[PDB]
């Protein structure tokens, strides 16, 4: 029962090189083939290549001229070197056995984009009279521009956690993600209790709390 | 007769040029013949990577010879599938150049050993090509004959044909009689050679 | 490179109901060397069937596979709660390992109705130079949901993007939000903004527009 | 050129008897030999191919064997349909040569 | 039911040419390799010729080489066997059969009925 | 209306080689000169050099022995490589058009 732990740079920029390393613990490391498998959104799982303790390598014909694995028998580690990463290389990389039957890795998300870190901007969204169908409406603040993926939007510092739908981030053409979160609350509760969409962008350390009301 | 043939699709040559093939004497010539699918014909070359060039047939970098391959869909194609041309799919290390590995030992791909019985993570290394007449180009059989020219210290056993011309007598002409170079007039004589 | 294809894009069956999958390949597999993987969200894929007919060790007998040649089927007798994930199929009888396109299975329930909500652009973002118009749907079961933005009683397409949330774990429904981007003068001079929704929840499509200048 | 020489010119047997017919090859043919059933006045029907197999349609009572230069068919459930001429054809080289034949009489 | 239909043979004066047709039915004539087998009266089966599935690779026997010519028409689902320099020793019944491989790895699975050719004075 | 975008290594150590890249979107990329402009505190704006799609380069005479530039027509990218950076090269680097009159980068 081997343990496959891997590490690498989770963020990259175009025309750079991608370096990943996977460490094998437990059973023997020699006398086996170690594979790298990439899972990209939209497409499916893709097999990148193989390498053994003697440096013999098998390659995917598609990723043949840009893929290079290396092995370190002393510390029981193997590595992947993908050269000239573009925006189409944003995927999750796994390290496993030769066929990926017994044991896999953990999953190292790698994103390639030429955009600098930017602080999120919260835009309040008033609930229209047309939206308010008596007592049912929707609030929310639309986060527009932020480069790094991680971002959390919460209501009332966790006091309001019912009816909150957090939509997945959308990658805009500028290279900046966009997120929208809304909450369904009664109009009477909206009038009596104010609601704040707290945000906490870890890379930018921005904690902007905006309250929007009719 | 080989170079002037037209049925051959690929006739790339590496250590020698096809023009002077006849004017080169070699100790031995090896003709290695096998059948592979269309897409794999590019891997029969010095310094190439692939399953067919790592587990089945590997050519050394210092290769003095030619590679000849012609499509044989008509010769090797069954309606249900040939299922008789097989390749080594799994191996634990790359082949040495000009080495043949014929074994049926089960490929152990997992922690639990198997004593020659197939199962989980234990797979048969030899897998069969699927050749069918309806297959499009690139998945159609190709017959490959690789000629390797050898040059040892032994006397050159194989030489190219030595063409000649007619014989003119009673005329001052240059002659090359089996290696004798000179000038003179050739007339019939009554000398009795042994 | 045997291109591997799966026919059912999104299977939806009720819990405790038999499910069948297809992994139509592009060629004939060597020795029925085809496997079935299961990938729970946030984790790595795990084997269920190896050799297209036999179960991997530790796999419950609820999983069964069959098929040979170029057609392979995976059969789940009972849909347990810990079975709704994406299923991939993999082949070995060729030099590059090839995975299937991936198909997902989810819990089935009654058809719901999308609650359409419309919002106007805010003054702050109008000052910033971006006029974003969004219309939302709440708690509708069927995946299909179309947003046809109409501007000044005209047809506009390609200027909007849609975001879909993952299935709710309580009512098993979906929420969709579509964002429509606009310029400065284009928003300033245009009058009527609306998005059209087509769904099987209501036979007659419902439209709710707004006008800029009054609330 | 490889010619096929079946040693038994003819065999005498009755229904439900065991007989063996052999075919010999001048050169070495690995397993590319087939057998045929030729009822006079009809077309020959294959019953052994690759020197060891059962054709889809014939009963599992024709058991062929042999590899190299000798090939033998063994039958242990001879029926009234087993009185005909049998030929052996090799497929190693493009010139395909059949066998002389072997008549089966009723006794 | 898969069947093979053959015709085009008959009594022909020596020195002329005879062309025989073996029509195909019940299968894909563009995916199989066809064989010709002849049997003189009171004699055994003699191989004659073979043609590939695409009709571009043909071999004849060691007796009728050069003289006999074989061809095929996948569109018409028939076999074109043309005899040249016909001789009096070709008096035999001709059978057209079907094989999966042009080298007949597992072929000769179906046969027709045959047509008799008798050349004489 | 091009939208120039920049990226590169922020922190650097002395005696290394600075490397920046500026990507061009929008309208046509060929038939133009792309400039690198350096702004430092204490000093003012400084012009480093130019490059076009053909590889022709203009260099500031002061920073001539340490400046090397390359253009990648395939991906609409041009790059700057300042060699042997000292502590006095701490500044803000811009990419613009040939004269920086129409469109600039982000810094």
């Amino acid at each position: 029962e081997v343990q496959l732990q891997q590490w690498g740079a989770g963020l990259l920029k175009p025309s750079e090189t991608l370096s990943l390393t996977c460490a094998v613990y437990g059973e023997s490391f020699s006398g086996y083939y170690w594979s790298w498998i990439r899972q990209s959104p939209g497409k499916g799982l893709e097999w990148i290549g193989q390498i053994n303790h003697s440096g013999n390598t098998n390659y995917n014909p598609s990723l043949k001229s840009r893929v290079t694995m290396s092995v370190d028998t002393s510390k029981n580690q193997f590595s992947l070197k993908l050269s000239s990463v573009t925006a189409a290389d944003t995927a999750v990389y796994y390290c496993a056995r030769e066929l990926g039957h017994d044991y896999w890795g953990q999953g190292t998300l790698v994103t390639v984009s030429s955009a600098s870190t930017k602080g999120p901007s919260v835009f309040p969204l008033a609930p229209s009279s047309k939206s308010t169908s008596g007592g049912t409406a929707a609030l929310g603040c639309l986060v527009k521009d932020y480069f790094p993926e991680p971002v959390t939007v919460s209501w009332n510092s966790g006091a309001l956690t019912s009816g909150v739908h957090t939509f997945p981030a959308v990658l805009q053409s500028s290279g900046l993600y966009s997120l929208s979160s809304v909450v369904t609350v009664p109009s009477s509760s909206l009038g009596t209790q104010t609601y704040i969409c707290n945000v906490n962008h870890k890379p930018s350390n921005t904690k902007v709390d905006k309250k929007v009301e009719p | 007769v080989l170079y002037n043939s037209a049925s051959f699709s690929t006739f790339k040559c590496y250590g020698v040029s096809p023009t002077k093939l006849n004017d080169l004497c070699f100790t031995n010539v090896y003709a290695d013949s096998f059948v592979i699918r269309g897409d794999e014909v590019r891997q029969i070359a010095p310094g190439q990577t692939g399953k067919i060039a790592d587990y089945n047939y590997k050519l050394p970098d210092d290769f003095t010879g030619c590679v000849i391959a012609w499509n044989s869909n008509n010769l090797d194609s069954k309606v249900g599938g040939n299922y008789n041309y097989r390749y080594r799919l799994f191996r634990k290390s790359n082949l040495k150049p000009f080495e043949r590995d014929i074994s049926t030992e089960i490929y152990q791909a997992g922690s639990k050993p198997c004593n020659g019985v197939e199962g989980f993570n234990c797979y048969f290394p030899l897998q069969s090509y699927g050749f069918q007449p309806t297959n499009g180009v690139g998945y159609q059989p190709y017959r490959v004959v690789v000629l390797s020219f050898e040059l040892l210290h032994a006397p050159a056993t194989v030489c190219g044909p030595k063409k000649d011309c007619n014989l003119v007598k009673n005329k001052c002409v240059n002659f090359n009689f089996n290696g004798l170079t000179g000038t003179g007039v050739l007339t019939e004589s009554n000398k009795k050679f042994l | 490179e045997i291109v591997m294809t799966q026919s059912p894009g999104t299977l939806s069956l009720s819990p405790g109901e038999r499910a069948t999958l297809s992994c139509r390949a592009s060629q004939s597999i060597s020795s029925s060397y085809l496997a079935w993987f299961q990938q729970k969200p946030g984790q790595a894929p795990r084997l269920l069937i190896y050799g297209a007919s036999s179960r991997a060790p530790g796999i419950p007998d609820r999983f069964s596979g069959s098929g040979s040649g170029t057609d392979f089927t995976l059969t789940i007798s009972r849909l347990e709660p810990e079975d709704f994930a994406v299923y991939y199929c993999q082949q070995y009888g060729d030099s590059p390992l090839t995975f299937g396109g991936g198909t997902k299975v989810d819990i089935k329930r009654t058809v719901a109705a999308p609650s359409v909500f419309i919002f106007p652009p805010s003054d702050e973002q109008l000052k910033s130079g971006t006029a974003s118009v969004v219309c939302l749907l709440n708690n509708f079961y069927p995946r299909e949901a179309k947003v046809q933005w109409k501007v000044d009683n005209a047809l506009q397409s390609g200027n909007s993007q849609e975001s879909v949330t993952e299935q709710d774990s309580k009512d098993s429904t979906y929420s969709l939000s579509s964002t429509l981007t606009l310029s400065k003068a284009d928003y300033e001079k245009h009058k009527v903004y609306a998005c059209e929704v087509t769904h099987q929840g209501l036979s007659s499509p419902v439209t709710k527009s707004f006008n800029r200048g009054e609330c | 050129d490889i010619q096929m020489t079946q040693s038994p010119s003819s065999v005498s047997a009755s229904v439900g008897d065991r007989v063996t017919i052999t075919c010999r090859a001048s050169q070495g043919i690995s397993s590319w030999l087939a057998w045929y059933q030729q009822k006079p006045g009809k077309a020959p029907k294959l019953l052994i191919y690759a020197a060891s197999s059962l054709q889809s349609g014939v009963p599992s009572r024709f058991s062929g064997s042999g590899s190299g230069t000798d090939f033998t068919l063994t039958i242990s459930s001879l029926q009234p349909e087993d009185f005909a001429t049998y030929y052996c054809q090799q497929a190693n080289s493009f010139p395909f040569s059949f066998g002389p034949g072997t008549k089966v009489d009723i006794k | 039911e898969v069947q093979l239909v053959e015709s085009g043979g008959g009594v022909v004066q020596p020195g002329r040419s005879l062309r025989l047709s073996c029509a195909a039915s019940g299968f894909t004539f563009s995916s199989y390799a066809m064989h010709w087998v002849r049997q003189a009266p009171g004699k055994g089966l003699e191989w004659v010729a073979v043609i590939s599935f695409d009709g571009s690779n043909k071999y004849y026997a060691d007796s009728v080489k050069g003289r006999f010519t074989i061809s095929r028409d996948n569109s018409k689902n028939t076999l074109y066997l043309q005899m040249n320099s016909l001789r009096a020793e070709d008096t035999a019944v001709y059978y057209c059969a079907r094989a999966s491989i042009t080298t007949t790895d597992d072929g000769m699975d179906v046969w027709g009925q045959g047509t008799t050719v008798t050349v004489s004075s």
